[PDB]
């Protein structure tokens, strides 16, 4: 699953393609800013305020 | 019309249908070369040549 090359493009064409997809098209995480700490401070622990 | 295998490759013990080998010799060579390569790196990932070569 991590080294796609182990999946035979001949003996397992579909399965392979499915993997290539998961890799190239699975959503990319992101972020957005929220809150106003000048008054509420910040409860965030492992992430930045 | 046929190939004689050495080491490794003395492990081919299952039904021929499982291996999916092509029928022409010159095509077979490519087929083998490629797969064997992939495996090689798989080995080197666990045993870096820098330290396990001997």
């Amino acid at each position: 699953f991590m080294n796609i090359q182990l999946i035979s493009p001949i003996d397992a064409p579909i399965l392979r393609q499915w993997a290539e997809i998961i890799h190239r098209y699975w959503p990319n995480p992101s972020q957005i800013r929220y809150g106003a700490p000048n008054v509420f401070g910040s409860a965030n622990l492992f992430t930045p305020p | 019309v046929a190939v004689q295998l050495f080491r490794p490759l003395q492990g081919l013990v299952l039904d021929t249908q499982l291996y999916g080998f092509p029928g022409a010799f010159d095509d077979w060579e490519r087929f083998m070369r490629e797969k064997l390569r992939v495996l090689k790196y798989e080995v080197l990932r666990i045993y870096p040549i820098s330290n396990y070569s001997n």
